């Protein structure tokens, strides 16, 4: 140990494990161990001095660095099967100081305790009042909120982005924050929320929010799709082009408006395309033997995308080909479906949107820009929420970005209450608020503050199904996907069982026959092979056993006559014998 | 159409397909005998 | 008939920004309502068209549209002879439903050249000139950094700004906060104070230091409604009082015609 | 996208009718008054107007729901006074408010301007 | 009990300790229609046809499967036409 | 199968510092799937000679 | 000549690695960008431990 | 990206209240301080600035596409 | 290899067989809607103008469906299709001159959904037979499904990014069987427990409980403003309870014209005392606590959900039972709106006011867990002295770890107890808890009191660190700090030690709902 | 006026037809972007 917090062996992980009843030493040095690094106490007295922190204070002027701490053994790094051989104290404050003696052997301390969580769960403030669940699904929704999540989005072409408009820095925030960079790139927008039962379109995980808020910029994001193609050549003679697929001297067209595409075949930027619309025009030349020796193969674009052209490249990747990807800009604005979480674990969609003139309001014209409910709060116990909200307004009123460091024992909910009773509200947050649509002041007084709400990206405009009558498969005849977003929902083994249950025999045909699959087959009376030959000169006639008059009409799933066809092929006859 | 408007199956008697019957129930006449698709 | 109020209006506060008014003797229905019609239904001139031709700016143009479409425009008496755009008997603009905007901006200095309000020109010298652009011989006063543009960006577009009601957006939305509060001293018990102690006091309150409510009022109802408007530059506070009264009076008034129409119409 | 245009909630569509009346059978005198286009800025003062009278035995109004634009005042009256009657006679006394009082606003504010 | 009593007793139905599962139904006398579902589709189907069975398509599993009016719930009873009521019915 | 089925999904407290305690996807990757501590190095390797 | 190993992104082998903010710029990319993940036909992957 | 044009809440134009607050942060005011001073009196109006990203500077850093 | 192609899953048999993928089918989030009835369901515009029913020409509806065949396909009231008399059917976008198209009787017209259309709604995974009811149709403009609250119970949803599918009926067959066989009003009572299957749910319930209170009094305007919203209505406003001063009406007699027709009834409140129906005050309760309905006006009592939310012999259930499936769900849209209309002017909130208590509970707390403590360490000592004798059957660790964990839990549920009887009737927590609506006792405690014990696999928190549990605890320390005991609140924090073993304790319930996710339907298929 | 490119690290019009060596002039890079269209597109301040 003494030489490694100075120099020999690789003051990194190079463990030292002496296994004293076991006798046995442990040297380790091999990739995959994690350390972690973690003050020395010698004697019940740490080796950091003021003098450390003095000089590493005065980082950018010094040479000073981490590096120059470990070199001075008060830090050292201690893997796991080490730490089951060291007594460490969580704070030097306390656990080095004398009482009735715990332990007055301390081998290491810690830097602080708050470094045991990772990224995504040292944004979370208060994590300590939370309920551990609704820690893990924070960490869970905090990596599918919007932001700007790189600063040089404007030259990547990602197939996917979003762009918060207006993103704002936490105001209570955790002081692990400014390492994970979020001060830089923020995610979220910090919501006057109010816990009340306004209405009744916030129940069960549900939220009012402002529309003129959302008007006037909140949460709005832009959604950056970026589609590709290429440009072939693989056969010869076999040649795919870019160019503008005129009419006639060129075969396929497939009736849409080719308006939009310049000469070369890509649309310009900046023109609004839609559903029926083509972005890129490649016109693939037959094989020249057996219009003219050109095909149409044109990208088009599905109606669930819509929006505005912003870039188009041109260029030459790896393989060789012109290639090009254009970025479809489309603006979202938040309405009814799409879902918003706070950082304590509590997710929720808007349910209605409200004008200014219809929220309620305090006496000084403040309205709540999210009305979450109160029965969110009870089962989960969230109440990291409730303090951040108290913090928040406390740090808006004062002007600091409150400190929501996770053990910190100078940050109590009753210091937090007198800091807002001495700028004039009530100390525990709650305030009198009236109701817009009448004007009388609401009874209760509402728990209302500034809170950090964020924006996933599971907006509703991107889940909705329909399908009437639409695109069929070739081989089964069932539904299939196509250029509108629909294609079906299976009507599954579960369902099926329900519906069995139910007693409805004719809705359950219904959704297995005649919105799938519906067929008419002719089937021989006396073999029940269905190789009838059918005619629209009306000569119903069965092969098989010379017999023209005993044929009926049966129907059946094409599904099911795929079947007894694919059995026939293997000489298994089914006979679907109607008497 | 006009066979016998719809009946419903109600019995599905499986067996082995004997060789007259397939041979008398198949529409291609001689036998499938020339492995390509088409010719001109 | 003769059952209506007959209020009294006193006014406490008239800033160039701010109007702070007492309406006494009147029902709870209608001093919420003349609030609705401040934040909702007086008429302010905003851009709610844009056309940009030429874009280099860091912000997209969607972007730039919205954030051009919320600068407040003074619409202080030149929005009683416009008229709605729909009802023009014109064909998407004109110069009695509309205020021409233009916008051509490009940094060709190397330091960034802060677009403002300053940049856009109007069509109209007091009709509308973009607020902050008040007057310069009576602070930055860039009513938004619209964009900042680096050398080699520009930015060239033509916006037209029509009339509207608050309701269609926010946008027209004359005033910034408009507050309200009756019973400063909980006399009728609208809300049920748990401790009434810890709960401050009302600026409007008439309370001595020890007594933290007012003493239960059986037989009173709401009276003395308190309200303080902002604005948003666009117009006055004294006028948007003045419009929303008046803007209450035409809607109530066309429902009457509306419902007159109506009885005669029927048996 | 299914989304309104703003501009529905004050905008007749296609000759759909501003104020229409019907007539309620379970009580002898009342009368159903469905406002169209219209919400609650308009609907809790008739109805609070309606209810100042010493002749009108129910005043009350319902917005059906948020994201449609309709409301619904109904009104029971004594059998000398008629619905249509009491909701006028309602309208005009609140006309006759709201011009008196922005008379007396039109006094108070050159009266803070000038007279203080 | 109503739903308790049922299970019981059908798992207890036969005598033995039947393993409510598909080797419960696999010891059971239904139909190769039934039987192609669950596990192994071509070969309880090859084992049926080499020897000449038939599915009396009396279950809800076959008629589902060929689309046809399962015979239990609303298709357990079958409906006809009344002339003489018919008669009492002009408009 | 190399792990033989003893409880990997349970937090242990063997990951004190090492691994978040509260990071780990709810669904069926659920204690599998596990996220690094803040102040968390994993060693490079070094010769032992 | 024996092939082309693939370069972690502000690694010290890659054409990131001794460039401030400001040359980063240039070369348009994000001075936060952390690094470590790999480009394989234009997508970034990364290695998980 | 850009101090918003207005608060969210209650519709103050906050946009042009930006430049002037890093000219009194860079004077030795306080942000409660110059929050006051620039007239913004509750909270929403102040979370505007009191918690603003002003990513634009670090976007404007990139060279322009067009010449 | 054909018997490849007919094989397991994506196979024939099971895949395209069994179960198919279906037409008429949509999808999208849901999001909740407390002005609709029990029985409707709100389809946004592009799922309606989407999906189509084909409707015959009858000579009653031959005006208006040349109506709709006009508008076409564009307008949102239309015809996508019309089939005629020999089956072929024609295309309302690519006919040249619309209006040359004349419909006789026989023709179909497939017609856009409209408001009044039978559908079946359904919630994956489908579990039990109230899964997949069937509603009304009601298009409301925005992009997302809307159904009523009371109707969250049954298809278990809540309204955070949950999607449910809906398969419109295309037949006049299929339309009456869901009409006549599966409606949510004809599914309230569950053949599989004898109850009611939808309750009133969570903020009504809080709501209907503050509003039965023999305190509440409302005035005439407000009379006036609920009677507006309740559907069946004689129209006659009753004679107030309290007549002079002032014309009051209590909030029992507002509830008792919701109450449909004539229904007797007898519950209890949560919060009766049980020695409260034995001595005197039995018929006349001194806090409300005994619902009595005595013909369909509430004579005396006090809401919950014991009353009227999810139980045998609830007002719900009685109701359904004697009045009716029509009746019982228009009195769930009743209660709905009149209460969550009044809650307007009540207003319920949560805050950390209620996660306070006042300082002699807080010192009673701290209190009972230094006695607790000691109380511990009097344990180990006995322990450590070998005085400790092991309880009939168990070893000396188990009779150790059962008198240590009583202990600590007879710490638990008496600070508990003390942190309850710490609240005021104004608290949130307590009104959503002696409600219904949501959380239970240990919350509560959970929020002003000790946290508790965090057990892992049924045990303390085990020495999984080499004969420690963490490496601040030193060697054999069985003590409640180091294996598990939480003694801070929520309200006051978690020191670093357990805040990891909550962790340790979240994470079990974490793997146990992702097992349980992964058997829903297990035991279901296998048996069905 | 032909197709008109821009090259993305010298920032030039490149204005090339149909058939075109995709490569810009006076510097030889390969990624080129197209310019904006001339036709008017309205947005809705809104
Ligand atoms: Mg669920
Ligand atoms: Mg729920
Ligand atoms: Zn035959
Ligand atoms: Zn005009
Ligand atoms: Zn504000
Ligand atoms: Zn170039």
């Amino acid at each position: 140990r003494k030489l490694r917090r100075q120099m020999d062996i690789i003051v990194s992980e190079v463990s030292m494990i002496r296994d004293i009843r076991e006798r046995e030493i442990r040297i380790y040095t091999d990739a995959g161990r994690i350390c972690r690094p973690l003050l020395i106490v010698e004697k019940q007295k740490l080796l950091l001095k003021k003098r450390h922190i003095d000089q590493l204070k005065e980082r950018e002027y010094n040479n000073y660095s981490w590096q120059d701490l470990v070199a001075s053994g008060v830090v050292e790094y201690i893997d796991t099967l080490e730490e089951e051989t060291v007594m460490l104290a969580m704070t030097p404050d306390d656990l080095q100081e004398k009482e009735v003696a715990y332990c007055s052997t301390y081998t290491h301390c810690e830097i602080h305790p708050s470094m045991i969580l990772g990224v995504c769960a040292s944004i979370i403030p208060f994590p300590d009042h939370n309920q551990s669940p609704r820690n893990t699904y924070q960490s869970a929704m905090g990596k599918q909120a919007m932001g700007v999540y790189i600063t040089n989005f404007h030259v990547r072409m990602d197939t996917l982005a979003h762009v918060l408009y207006y993103p704002q820095k936490p105001l209570v925030t955790t002081r692990s924050m400014e390492y994970l960079r979020f001060r830089e790139l923020p995610a979220g927008i910090n919501s006057i929320v109010a816990i009340a039962s306004y209405t009744g379109y916030n129940q069960e995980d549900s939220v009012i929010m402002n529309r003129s808020a959302v008007d006037r910029g909140f949460f709005r994001s832009v959604f950056y799709r970026s589609y590709k193609e290429q440009e072939s050549k693989k056969g010869f003679d076999q040649e795919e082009v870019f160019e503008k697929p005129t009419r006639e001297t060129c075969q396929g067209m497939r009736h849409a408006i080719y308006d939009k595409l310049d000469d070369d075949g890509l649309i310009a930027p900046g023109v609004r395309v839609s559903g029926d619309d083509v972005i890129i025009g490649k016109t693939v030349t037959l094989p020249e033997n057996e219009r003219y020796t050109k095909r149409d193969c044109s990208t088009f674009l599905r109606t669930s995308e819509t929006g505005i052209v912003d870039q188009v490249m041109v260029t030459l990747n790896q393989e060789g080909y012109k290639f090009c990807k254009i970025r479809v800009r489309s603006v979202r604005i938040p309405q009814i479906g799409d879902k918003f979480a706070s950082r304590h674990g509590q997710k929720g969609t808007c349910g209605i949107q409200y004008r200014q003139e219809d929220m309620p309001f305090t006496c000084e014209g403040i309205t709540p820009d999210i009305i979450i409910n109160p029965h969110a709060i009870p089962s989960r116990m969230t109440i990291g929420h409730l303090i951040e909200c108290l913090q928040g307004k406390v740090s808006a009123n004062k002007g600091e970005i409150g400190d929501a460091t996770p053990f910190n024992d100078a940050v109590n909910v009753q210091k937090i209450s007198n800091l807002l009773s001495d700028y004039g509200y009530h100390l525990r947050g709650n305030e009198v608020l009236y109701n817009g649509f009448t004007g009388r002041k609401i009874t209760s007084q509402i728990f209302i503050g500034p809170t950090y709400y964020q924006r996933l990206k599971h907006m509703v405009d991107d889940k909705i199904h329909s399908r009437a009558r639409g695109p069929i498969q070739i081989l089964n005849r069932q539904p299939m996907e196509g250029r509108s977003r629909d294609g079906g929902l299976r009507f599954g083994e579960m369902e099926r069982d329900c519906q069995i249950a139910h007693g409805a025999a004719q809705f359950l045909r219904e959704r297995l026959f005649e919105a799938s699959d519906p067929y008419q087959v002719h089937v021989c009376n006396l073999c029940g092979i269905m190789a009838i030959a059918n005619t629209r000169t009306h000569t119903y006639e069965c092969r098989g056993c010379r017999n023209k008059t005993q044929i009926s009409l049966v129907r059946m799933p094409y599904a099911c006559k795929l079947l007894f066809q694919e059995l026939m092929s293997m000489s298994i006859a089914p006979r679907m014998m109607s008497v | 159409d006009s066979a016998c408007p719809l009946r419903t199956i109600k019995r599905v008697q499986f067996g082995v397909l004997s060789p007259d019957e397939l041979k008398r129930m198949s529409v291609t006449e001689g036998g499938i005998k020339y492995p390509e698709t088409t010719e001109g | 008939m003769p059952y209506a109020n007959q209020p009294t209006v006193r006014i406490t506060e008239l800033t160039d920004e701010n109007v702070k008014f007492i309406i006494e003797n009147t029902d709870l229905a209608v001093a919420n309502s003349i609030r609705r019609v401040f934040i909702a239904e007086v008429p302010i001139i905003a851009i709610d068209w844009v056309q940009i031709d030429a874009n280099s700016s860091v912000l997209h143009d969607e972007f730039i549209a919205h954030r051009l479409g919320l600068i407040p425009l003074i619409s202080d008496d030149i929005v009683d002879k416009l008229q709605y755009s729909r009802d023009c008997t014109c064909e998407e603009f004109c110069p009695e439903c509309s205020v021409e905007f233009t916008l051509d901006v490009r940094c060709n200095e190397d330091q960034t050249r802060h677009v403002t309000s300053r940049d856009l020109i109007s069509n109209s010298p007091r009709v509308i000139p973009v607020t902050s652009r008040n007057r310069d011989n009576d602070v930055e006063q860039d009513d938004i950094l619209i964009v900042k543009l680096r050398k080699g960006q520009e930015l060239r577009l033509r916006a037209y700004a029509k009339k509207g009601f608050g309701k269609e957006h926010a946008k027209w939305n004359p005033t910034a906060g408009v507050a309200f509060e009756y019973d400063p001293d909980n006399a009728l018990r609208h809300t049920v104070y748990p401790k009434p102690e810890e709960w401050p006091k009302s600026e409007y309150s008439e309370l001595d230091e020890d007594e933290s409510q007012a003493p239960y009022d059986p037989n009173g109802k709401p009276e003395r409604f308190y309200y303080n408007v902002e604005s948003c530059g666009s117009l006055r506070p004294e006028t948007i009082v003045l419009s929303a009264l008046s803007g209450l009076k035409k809607k109530l008034s066309d429902l009457q015609t509306q419902l007159s129409h109506e009885i005669q119409s029927d048996v | 996208m299914n989304a309104p245009p703003a501009f529905e909630s004050f905008l007749l569509f296609e000759g759909e009718k501003k104020i229409t009346i019907n007539k309620d059978t379970k009580v002898p005198n009342a009368c159903l008054f469905t406002i169209n286009k219209e919400d609650h800025t308009l609907g809790n003062i008739i109805k609070s107007q309606l209810l100042k009278d010493p002749q009108v035995l129910f005043a009350g109004y319902k917005v059906p729901h948020p994201l449609e634009h309709k409301i619904i005042i109904r009104v029971q009256t004594t059998p000398d006074y008629s619905p249509q009657e009491a909701f006028t006679n309602a309208i005009t006394d609140l006309i006759s408010e709201l011009s008196l009082l922005e008379e007396r606003f039109r006094v108070a504010i050159k009266d803070k301007q000038e007279g203080i | 009990y109503r739903h308790l009593a049922l299970l019981c007793d059908t798992m207890t139905c036969r005598g033995h300790l039947m393993a409510i599962t598909r080797h419960g139904v696999n010891r059971q006398d239904t139909g190769p229609l039934m039987k192609c579902s669950f596990e192994e589709t071509v070969d309880v189907l090859m084992e049926a046809a080499a020897h000449g069975e038939s599915d009396p398509m009396k279950g809800v599993s076959e008629n589902i499967m060929l689309g046809q009016l399962a015979p239990a719930g609303t298709g357990c009873f079958d409906l006809l036409l009344d002339a003489e009521k018919c008669k009492y019915g002009m408009e | 199968r190399d792990g033989k089925l003893a409880k990997p999904r349970q937090l242990h407290n063997t990951l004190w510092g090492m691994v978040c305690p509260a990071e780990t996807p709810e669904g069926h990757a659920v204690g599998l799937v596990k996220n690094l501590a803040l102040m968390a190095y994993i060693s490079v390797g070094s010769q032992p000679s | 000549f024996i092939g082309k190993i693939p370069i972690m992104l502000r690694s010290t082998y890659c054409l990131l690695n001794g460039l401030t903010d400001r040359d980063l710029c240039e070369l348009n990319e994000c001075p936060l960008d952390p690094g470590g993940y790999f480009i394989i036909n234009g997508s970034e992957k990364v290695l998980i431990a | 990206m850009i101090i918003p044009v207005r608060c969210f809440t209650c519709g103050k134009i906050v946009g042009n209240k930006w430049e002037a607050y890093l000219g009194l942060l860079q004077a030795e005011y306080t942000e409660g301080d110059a929050l006051d001073a620039l007239g913004l009196k509750r909270y929403c109006c102040r979370r505007m600035l009191l918690a603003h990203v002003d990513l634009i500077e670090k976007l404007l850093n990139y060279a322009p596409l067009e010449k | 290899s054909l018997k490849q192609r007919l094989k397991g899953k994506e196979g024939r048999v099971r895949g395209n067989l069994m179960g198919k993928r279906v037409d008429f089918s949509a999808r999208t989030v849901i999001t909740p809607d407390p002005n609709l009835s029990i029985d409707q369901v709100g389809v946004p515009r592009s799922i309606a103008a989407n999906m189509t029913f084909a409707e015959i020409v009858t000579p009653f509806n031959i005006d208006r469906l040349q109506e709709l065949v006009r508008r076409g396909n564009s307008q949102y009231p239309g015809a996508k299709y019309i089939i005629r008399d020999n089956g072929d059917r024609i295309d309302l976008r690519f006919h040249p001159k619309p209006s040359d198209l004349h419909l006789q009787t026989g023709y179909k017209v497939e017609r856009h959904m409209c408001d009044g259309d039978i559908v079946i709604f359904n919630r994956q995974p489908t579990l039990h037979k109230m899964s997949m009811m069937g509603h009304r149709v009601r298009i409301l403009p925005w992009s997302t499904f809307r159904l009523n609250l009371s109707v969250t119970t049954p298809y278990n949803a809540d309204f955070d990014g949950d999607e449910m599918n809906l398969h419109l009926p295309q037949s006049l067959e299929t339309r009456a069987e869901i009409q006549e066989l599966a409606m949510v009003p004809r599914m309230i009572v569950t053949p599989q427990s004898n109850r009611p299957v939808m309750g009133i749910v969570q903020d009504t319930l809080t709501a209907v409980r503050k509003f039965t209170k023999r305190d509440v009094f409302l005035e005439r305007g407000e009379v006036m403003n609920l009677l507006m919203f309740l559907s069946t209505w004689d129209g006659k406003v009753p004679q107030p309870a309290i007549l002079k001063p002032r014309p009051l009406w209590t909030g029992k007699q507002i509830f008792s014209l919701i109450i449909p027709g004539h229904i007797n009834c007898i519950r209890t409140h949560s919060t009766h005392p049980d020695d409260e129906d034995s001595g005197p005050y039995k018929h006349i309760s001194p806090g409300d606590t005994k619902v009595v309905v005595e013909n369909g006006e509430l004579i005396m009592g006090i809401l919950c959900k014991k009353s009227l939310g999810t139980s045998a012999g609830s007002l719900v259930h009685i109701s359904y039972l004697e009045m009716g499936h029509d009746i019982t769900r228009l009195f769930y849209s009743n209660i709905q709106t009149v209460i969550n209309n009044w809650l307007l002017i009540e207003g319920h909130t949560i805050g950390i006011g209620d996660s306070i208590a006042d300082s002699k509970t807080y010192q009673d707390i701290q209190n009972t867990i230094k006695k607790a403590k000691q109380d511990v360490i009097e344990v180990i000592e006995k322990a450590h002295n070998n005085e400790l004798e092991p309880t009939p059957g168990n070893t000396l660790r188990q009779t150790f770890e059962n008198q240590v964990n009583r202990i600590l839990n007879d710490a638990r549920d008496k600070t508990g107890s003390s942190a309850q009887k710490s609240l005021s009737e104004y608290n949130n927590f307590k009104s959503m808890v002696v409600s219904g609506a949501k959380g239970s006792k240990i919350n509560i405690s959970q929020v002003i009191a000790v946290v508790g014990q965090q057990n892992v696999e049924g045990k303390r928190i085990p020495f999984g660190f080499k004969h420690r549990t963490l490496p601040h605890f030193i060697k054999d320390d069985y003590g409640p700090e180091s294996r598990g005991f939480v003694e801070n609140s929520y309200l006051a924090g978690l020191t670093p030690t357990e805040f990891f073993f909550h962790a340790m304790g979240g994470r079990e319930g974490l793997i146990d709902t992702a097992v349980k996710t992964a058997e829903t339907g297990y035991i279901q298929r296998r048996l069905i | 006026q032909p197709m008109i490119y821009i090259c993305g690290e010298c920032h030039t019009e490149n204005e090339i037809k149909s058939r075109d060596p995709i490569r810009c002039r006076e510097c030889g890079y390969r990624i080129m972007y197209k310019k904006r269209t001339k036709r008017l597109v309205v947005f809705d301040a809104r």
